[PDB]
């Protein structure tokens, strides 16, 4: 479609604002249309961070339907959002509150959801809140706990669900403590949780009896620190080709059930600056 | 800037394409050891996909299913389809009216006649194309190739395939909008999935990116050759980007 | 007319020469035009050894010249340089 | 004196296997939880430091230029196996 | 029990670096300018080996 | 033209090693990181195959997390490694045993000395073992056969699944075949994860079928194993050949991720 976006703010930027645009001009914006020229109300997903129902499920789904840019060029009021051509190296400043674990896939974070911060400045009641770039494992965890803390509610009491979210909705990681968004009991969670149930009911048969009894007869052999918690939580066949088809189908089920809680890969980082503020990044 | 590659195509597979350029070509290391390495037309995999109704299926099998029912559909229809065996590489350049067909298939870019006078459209046949479309589209609709089985009898029963064109770029939202209308396939898919206690089946569907195209100059149409007419869909400025084989179930 | 006075400051970065530094007396600068043909980082040193001319009965066995090879050590200086061509077009213009 | 404690003599102890990365990775551990006695209760950074140090000293004295044996200045007494 | 407890501390160290006169000779490439296709920030990668 | 990272050698260079490198001008190189420094200790899958406790899943994950690079030239003790960029057309080399056909999707795996050992220019406890550069579905099938070796390998005590592992044991592709190593703790923890998925799939969703902190504990111990087993499947194919040079020394490719 389009690779170099010109964006005009129709609102008012001052001396402090043209100073503060420089740091955001490191950062990243999703565009709704991928035009050369787009309105600043559309630029960014801040238009629907004020969805009043306010579900991270739909923040997630709309950034899945979005496409990222890289901000550039504080000249006048105009914004050069270079739509990054896939597989090229670009500098990206951080607003995600982590040092990004240099050497990993850095990924899109929809609305932080630990407080509603104003991203750039509040002019004309509009801020520029960008997706925060947190790594792939942290994003997979942050959607994992999203599904988990509503998975408990189908078969357990909702007060016990609240008391267990009181632990497990604060994510424990170095400089990465976040509070999950008072987890949305929703049809959006339902339509994929039912497919999680489908995949687990299918691995209930794609499971070989060898694959059942591997831990159960390795614990009879020796010990491992996984294997103790795995103890807690004639007889066999000689058809390895059908077991290969079992493993193929099982791999499809586990990759499907992982991509349930595993969102899109994004920036693969070339060089993080030594103050950990700017990252040369490839592979959108 | 575009990358193209001259390929061995049999002179008994160079047709159609040679009449009217624009096809997908898949490669495969198949079961017979003497002709193992074979490249494949999109019309040639249409006679393997069940979604092409048997009249149109045997129509292009009457075009060049002579080679199909020689060894090849006995390796694709007869020997059961995997999505592993076939891999998409793009749209043909270099028509090649030579002795042995050496068709220079593109890898990435807008498939073009040289000298920039003619743009090669992608001819996606009708029954593999239309039925998984999303909304009304504007200028950068993306093409995805999805093989979708349905479990009937022989641990898989029947192979079938689709060419889904959608603006929805993202993997998991795209597989969820597949899961919208593929509830039937996952019914009988769950049925033989719980039939296989020790034996196995192999899962439902496999998605991959193929590129994007102009999509407002998109229209359907028809070609005609030996063994008659063939109603297809013409995708004009087909950018090519073969994505990863991403399976769902 | 004006109301508010405006005094600011834009300092000039101090030009520092490598070859004029105290670092330069550790170095022996040699510059090329191109480096394409003589690429292989072999550098020989034909080293002379002074003869001790005492009457110890033996001289040095030769007027010995030892050729010690060394390997080079390359390093690129790749620095970005942005100039606004939307104003460099006014260097192109320079009209009246 | 040979040793200071017979657990510090041999393997199968609290340092020589539990602060060692082999039985430590049997027992599971962490990326950033660095153990300051693991650098000596593993035999790995003993043997690698000794081989790099001995070959770089031998190529200092083959000359009588060499680098990559200078890496012990960062981990300097902890590649000297001395407990700084 | 006695214990020996070990402390990895870390030192921001300033170092001396002495050389001779002609210790290492450098050969400097011509400052080759690298120009890419025209995008709005027309960067030059100016480099020398 | 591109990014270019230099290697300095601690070793006093052997002319035969320089000749083998000048044969392997077109090769591909495993590298941890695109810092412009590279030491010989950093360069190579020597950095993978040094802990003989460790096995193929972490071999593959290290080759995922570590940078895939193309050999360009050698200049004395320094080695020029041009880091490839997605979309450009590059000459690379087939160091693995598998032959290459045109158009094929090309994929990094670590090499395995189980029956098909192929050493390199190794001097002073460092080899330059280059990764097997192998087709995509073949790479996935190598890993599938490895995980089923680590699953079925416990029942060596029975003749039946002993015969099933010996029946597996072997991966055959076009015109080039190879054996496969036996696992009788990476693949062990991998199949600990697989066995927890397999056990708990008949244990955790049975009251979800009828509708569609204990449960969070169980599904946590399910899903983190699910993540750790999914991360070592998606093969991230490095190249995509336009034309193969005959006798399978080299191939002009386009680079992917």
């Amino acid at each position: 479609m389009e690779t170099t976006v010109l964006v005009t703010f129709e609102q008012r930027l001052t001396t402090g604002d043209v100073g503060k645009l420089s740091r955001l001009i490191g950062a990243v914006i999703p565009i709704p249309y991928r035009h050369h020229l787009l309105g600043s109300s559309q630029v960014g997903l801040d238009a629907v961070v004020k969805d009043k129902t306010r579900d991270y499920s739909r923040m997630r789904a709309r950034m899945r339907e979005m496409t990222l840019t890289i901000m550039r060029r504080v000249e006048g009021n105009q914004m050069i959002l270079g739509v990054p051509t896939h597989g090229q190296c670009y500098t990206i400043r951080n607003t995600g509150p982590v040092s990004w674990e240099k050497g990993d896939v850095l990924t899109t974070l929809p609305p932080v959801f630990s407080g509603e911060v104003t991203g750039l400045v509040s002019v004309s009641d509009w801020d520029l809140v960008l997706p925060w770039i947190v790594p792939m494992a942290l994003a997979t965890e942050i959607n994992q706990r999203m599904m988990m803390l509503a998975l408990l509610s189908l078969d357990r009491s909702h007060e016990e669900v609240r008391a267990a979210t009181a632990q497990l909705r604060v994510v424990r990681y170095r400089d990465a403590t976040l509070t999950l968004p008072e987890i949305t009991i929703d049809d959006t969670v339902l339509i994929d949780m039912r497919n999680v149930c489908i995949s687990l009911s299918m691995i209930a048969n794609l499971s070989s009896e060898v694959t059942l009894a591997y831990v159960r007869k390795l614990a009879l052999e020796d010990s491992n620190m996984l294997l103790m918690k795995c103890q807690e939580i004639t007889n066999y066949n000689i058809t390895p080709t059908e077991e290969l088809n079992k493993l193929t189908a099982l791999f499809v089920m586990i990759r499907q059930i992982t991509d349930v809680i595993s969102e899109q890969p994004a920036f693969l980082v070339c060089d993080v600056s030594p103050d950990d503020k700017s990252a040369l990044c490839i592979y959108k | 800037q575009a990358i193209t590659a001259r390929f061995f195509v049999r002179e008994s597979l160079g047709e159609v394409e040679q009449k009217n350029l624009g096809v997908l070509m898949f490669r495969l290391d198949t079961g017979i050891e003497m002709p193992s390495t074979v490249l494949v037309s999109l019309f040639f995999l249409s006679m393997v996909a069940e979604n092409v109704s048997a009249a149109t299926k045997n129509t292009l099998a009457a075009i060049y299913g002579r080679e199909g029912e020689a060894i090849r559909t006995w390796l694709r229809d007869g020997a059961w389809r995997l999505h592993r065996v076939v891999h998409p590489l793009g749209c043909t350049n270099s028509i090649t009216p030579g002795a042995t067909c050496l068709i220079t298939c593109s890898m990435r870019g807008h498939s073009y006649n040289m000298l920039k006078t003619e743009i090669y459209p992608l001819l996606v046949p009708k029954e593999i194309y239309l039925d998984l479309d999303g909304e009304s589209t504007d200028e950068i609709r993306f093409v995805y190739f999805v093989i979708t089985y349905d479990y009937n009898s022989d641990r898989q029963g029947r192979p079938s395939a689709f060419v889904v064109v959608s603006r929805i770029t993202h993997r998991h939202t795209l597989i969820n909008v597949l899961r919208y209308r593929f509830r039937v396939s996952r019914f009988h898919f769950l049925n033989n999935s719980i039939s296989g206690y020790g034996p196995s089946t192999g899962c439902l569907g496999t998605l991959q990116r193929l590129g994007w195209f102009c999509s407002r100059d998109s229209r359907s149409g028809i070609v005609a050759s030996r063994a008659g007419q063939l109603s297809v869909v013409k995708l004009e400025k087909f950018y090519v980007d073969v994505g990863p084989l991403v399976e769902f179930a | 007319s004006f109301e508010a006075i405006f005094g600011t400051y834009c300092n000039k970065i101090e030009w520092v020469t490598f070859l004029g530094t105290a670092l330069a007396t550790a170095a022996h600068a040699i510059m090329f035009h191109d480096l394409n043909k003589m690429t292989t980082g072999k550098m020989l040193f034909y080293i002379q050894v002074p003869r001790v001319a005492t009457g110890a009965g033996i001289p040095t066995s030769r007027q010995t010249t030892v050729m010690v090879s060394k390997y080079s050590e390359k390093s690129p200086i790749t620095i970005p340089f942005e100039i606004s061509a939307a104003c460099l077009t006014h260097l192109k213009e320079t009209f009246e | 004196v040979s040793t200071n404690n017979p657990w510090g003599s041999q393997r199968g102890s609290l340092g020589d296997v539990i602060y060692n990365t082999r039985n430590r990775e049997k027992l599971g551990h962490n990326p950033s939880f660095y153990s300051p006695c693991a650098q000596f209760f593993t035999t790995d950074d003993i043997i690698n430091a000794n081989k790099t140090l001995f070959k770089t000293v031998e190529e200092y004295l083959n000359r009588s230029i060499c680098v990559e044996g200078t890496n012990s200045i960062v981990e300097k007494p902890c590649r000297f196996l001395q407990e700084a | 029990f006695a214990l020996t407890v070990v402390r990895t501390d870390t030192f921001e160290t300033d170092t001396l670096l002495y050389s001779t006169k002609a210790s290492t000779a450098v050969i400097i490439n011509t400052p080759i300018v690298t120009k890419e296709d025209r995008d709005i920030n027309t960067v030059f990668h100016v480099s020398q080996n």
